[PDB]
C-alpha cells in the first residue's frame, strides 16, 4: 500500500458519443447503436481521461521540476466505431477515445 | 517539443495473432477472426499500445526524483467490444481486456 | 455403368414451404425467412421423394415377386425449421420432410 | 405389416460429435456447437439415418432375386441447413451433407 501514480485517472462507460475525430483526421459521426445481427445492441465505450493536468502544481507528481517541465495529458487510442459523414457512408472506422493520462515531459 | 515519461509502441493486433482475451467477467474468450455485416466479413483486429520492452525507460520512468522515489513504467489495460465465443461455445460481442497504454508508477522509497 | 436403384427417385430446393407436420404430430406453418442476424434470409429445403410407387409393376425393382410383395415409399427425416402454430409461438421445431424413396416388403 | 429393404438405425448427433461436415460446395466446414437466436442460443443437433452396420442387410439386400442380381445397401445423403464457419474462417448458413438414408442397389450379375 505505497504506490502512487504520476497522474491521476477516471474510468467511465461513455454512452451518448455522437461525433470523434476518424483515423484520417475528419469528424465523423457515431450511430447509437448496431442494429444487425438484429439484436439491437447499443454502441459505448470505456473511456479514461485526466482528472487534471497537475496533481501536484509543478506538473505530474514524483518528477524532478529542479531540471523537468511535466503536464499530465489524456491520451487516446483508436478503437473500430461504427459510424456516419455527413449522413452518408454508413460504416466501420477506426476513432480517437481517451484511453489514458500520461504524463508530458520538456526540457529547460 | 515534448517527451514520454514511459517509452510505449503501438501496434495492430489481429484476433488471429491474439486468440484468446479475458472479458470484464475474467472469462477466457476466443476471439473471431471475422465479423459478418452488411456487405460480407470484416476481419476483426486491435489497436494496442505497450511499454516498450526495448525503451528507454526499461528500468524506472524519466524525469523522476529519484531522492523520494522509486519507479517504474508498466502495460495498462483497457476495455473494447469484439466479438467473440465463451467457454460454452456461445457467440457474442463482450468487452475484452486489451493493452493501451504504459503509465508511470512510483513507491515512495 | 451396371448400377440400377430397386426404386427411382428425384431431388428438388422446395422454396413455398408454409405447413408441416412437426415431431409432436403437430400441423404447423412453416416460415418464409429467417430474419434474424438481420440479412434476411428466405427458407428451403433440399427434399427427394419417389419418382412413383413402382418402376416394375410388382412393386420395386429386383425383388423376388415369386415370394414378396414390395413397393416404393417416400420417407421422411426431421430437420428444424422455424415455424409457428395458429400464428403463435414462433420457434424451431422438427418437421417431417421427404428425404429418400424407399423399397418396402411384405411377406405372402 | 411391412419391412425395410434394407437396415437402418437413426440418431440424434450434435454439432459436437460431428465437428466437420462438407458443404454444397465441396469444402470442408465447420460445424458451430450453438446458434444465437432471440432469446439466446440454440444446442445445433442433427437427425441422421444410415444403413445399420450390425443389420440383417449388411451383405445384400432383403427380397432380391438373387439370380439375376447382386446387391448392396448404402448410406444416402442430403443437404440440410447449418450455421457454419469456412476455411477462410467465415460464419454463416450453409448446406452441409448429412446421412439420411440407407438404399438399395442392384448390379447386373
Amino acid at each position: 500500500r505505497g504506490e502512487v501514480s504520476v497522474c491521476d485517472s477516471e474510468s467511465l462507460w461513455v454512452t451518448d458519443k455522437s461525433s470523434a475525430i476518424d483515423i484520417r483526421g475528419h469528424q465523423v459521426t457515431v450511430l447509437g447503436e448496431i442494429k444487425t445481427q438484429n439484436s439491437p445492441v447499443k454502441q459505448y465505450f470505456y473511456e479514461t481521461r485526466c482528472k487534471e493536468a497537475r496533481p501536484v502544481k509543478n506538473g505530474c507528481r514524483g518528477i524532478d521540476d529542479k531540471h523537468w517541465n511535466s503536464q499530465c495529458k489524456t491520451s487516446q487510442t483508436y478503437v473500430r466505431a461504427l459510424t456516419s459523414e455527413n449522413n452518408k457512408l454508413v460504416g466501420w472506422r477506426w476513432i480517437r477515445i481517451d484511453t489514458s493520462c500520461v504524463c508530458a515531459l520538456s526540457r529547460k | 517539443g515534448q517527451l514520454s515519461v514511459c517509452d510505449s509502441i503501438s501496434e495492430w493486433v489481429t484476433a488471429a495473432d491474439k486468440k484468446t482475451a479475458v472479458d470484464m467477467s475474467g472469462g477466457t474468450v476466443t476471439v473471431l477472426e471475422k465479423v459478418p455485416v452488411s456487405k460480407g466479413q470484416l476481419k476483426q483486429y486491435f489497436y494496442e499500445t505497450k511499454c516498450n520492452p526495448m525503451g528507454y525507460t526499461k528500468e524506472g520512468c524519466r524525469g523522476i526524483d529519484k531522492r523520494h522515489w522509486n519507479s517504474q513504467c508498466r502495460t495498462t489495460q483497457s476495455y473494447v467490444r469484439a466479438l467473440t465465443m465463451d467457454s460454452k461455445k456461445r457467440i457474442g460481442w463482450r468487452f475484452i481486456r486489451i493493452d493501451t497504454s504504459c503509465v508511470c508508477t512510483l513507491t515512495i522509497k
